[PDB]
């Protein structure tokens, strides 16, 4: 159906500045547009209504343009509680879609992440299953990526990862990344990689160890 | 004042049916073009659109979903309830009710239709688990190698799960990530930190799963 | 595309 495309998709920002993001559609929408901003843990909250009419409560920093397919929210004075992710939904056809989503997060100098490499422990592949860990320690931006491989082969759909919230203080982001494997396939191989790449980085960097070796 | 909450289980295993309930005050599903709608937000993702239902009782569900969906209202107990046939795994998000003005009217006659265009009061959520899964304490392994290190939290059901260091004394440089749902239904989360490489001063991850009572102190080292 | 109008498009 109506696809509604949010850009960017993350941006980073410090308090004062002057922030605009945009929401188009595959199909006019007339002014049947609306924004709101969630904050982690709370529900999305209403800023803007039928494309720029400011709703009651909210602050006047906030405004909004644009119909038919081009839409645009300007936040005039970024404040601290406005590093959140924002949201624009369309209600001019059913269903009422929503965009992806641009996450608004504070700037700071970027910052490669320092990558460690995490064995199974002996104890779990008893258990018959093994963990292979990749950590990516304080970077920024957010934005990163983990490629697992065993001897060379292209880890996927076996591992998972998940991401800390922005740190209060460092500004920084921290990934967790975990392959999965069974004790079998685990013992049939030696040279476990994580490769990391980062803006951050030149170039990818690769931590590893060889399974067994001692 | 306008104010909705949602109510339900937070917990519903595969193929079974969801059922959901939005209690609303502040306004009536009998005032003029009034909505009631459902959104749902999967945990780190995107916000979408399940359904809405009008004060006239006019329907409308989100195509890719409404073989599974159904929604009503009743109208004297200021109530919109959603429910979800045959659920599975991805179908765990937090569900949302929201509030949908109908149009402004001037002595009993619609004149502004704008205030329309958006959902304006929300309720809190509530967070759904879809798992097979029963209550299950986790297994805690060691991450052994600025150095690093940390207790991997693995296969516990349901959340949540406290991890601290040293008994609390160690809060600088750890990392307590959120954990991640496994294809088998259990969860798993790692909790690191970082150390002067000089340090290695002993370290041990404080373990506590409530729901299971499963409590465990590991030490780690290099 | 085809999609179907909002409650109030017709309004």
């Amino acid at each position: 159906a109506l696809q509604l495309t949010q850009s960017p998709s993350s941006l980073s920002a410090s308090v004062g500045d002057r922030i605009t993001i945009t929401c188009r559609a595959s199909q006019g929408v007339t002014s049947a547009l609306a924004w709101y901003r969630q904050k982690p843990g709370s529900p999305p909250q209403l800023l803007i209504y039928d494309a720029s009419s400011l709703e009651s409560g909210v602050p006047s920093r906030f405004s909004g343009s644009g119909s038919g397919t081009e839409f645009t929210l300007t936040i005039s004075t970024l404040r601290p509680e406005d590093f959140a992710t924002y949201y624009c939904q369309q209600l001019h056809f059913y269903p009422h879609t929503f965009g992806g989503g641009t996450r608004v997060d504070v700037r700071r100098t970027v910052a490669a992440p320092s990558v460690f490499i995490f064995p199974p422990s002996d104890e779990q592949l008893k258990s018959g299953t093994a963990s292979v860990v990749c950590l990516l320690n304080n970077f920024y931006p957010r934005e990163a990526k983990v490629q697992w491989k065993v001897d060379n082969a292209l880890q996927s759909g076996n591992s998972q990862e998940s991401v800390t919230e922005q740190d209060s203080k460092d500004s920084t982001y921290s990934l967790s990344s975990t392959l999965t494997l069974s004790k079998a396939d685990y013992e049939k191989h030696k040279v476990y990689e994580c490769e990391v790449t980062h803006q951050g980085l030149s170039s990818p960097v690769t931590k590893s160890f060889n399974r067994g070796e001692c | 004042r306008i104010t909705l909450k949602e109510s339900g289980p937070p917990l519903v295993k595969p193929t079974q049916t969801l059922t959901l309930t939005c209690s609303f005050s502040g306004f009536s599903l009998s005032d003029f073009g009034v909505g009631v709608g459902w959104i749902r937000q999967p945990p780190g993702k995107a916000l979408e659109w399940l359904a809405i239902i009008y004060s006239d009782d006019d329907k409308r569900y989100s195509p890719s979903l409404n073989t599974r969906l159904t929604i009503t209202k009743d109208t004297s107990k200021n109530q919109v309830v959603l429910v979800m046939t045959r659920v599975s795994p991805v179908d765990t998000a937090t569900y949302f009710c929201a509030h949908r003005r109908g149009p402004t009217t001037l002595f009993g006659v619609p004149i502004a239709r704008g205030p329309v265009n958006a959902m304006d009061v929300w309720g809190q959520g509530i967070t759904v688990t879809i798992s097979s899964t029963s209550t299950k304490g986790p297994s805690v392994f060691p991450l052994a190698p600025t150095a690093a290190l940390g207790c991997l939290v693995k296969d516990y059901f349901p959340e949540p799960v406290t991890v601290s260091w040293n008994s609390g004394a160690l809060t600088s440089g750890v990392h307590t990530f959120p954990a991640v749902l496994q294809s088998s239904g259990l969860y798993s989360l790692s909790s690191v930190v970082t150390v002067p490489s000089s340090s290695l001063q002993t370290y041990t991850c404080n373990v506590n799963h409530k729901p299971s009572n499963t409590k465990v102190d590991k030490r780690v080292e290099p | 595309e085809l999609l179907e109008l909002d409650k109030w498009a017709s309004l």
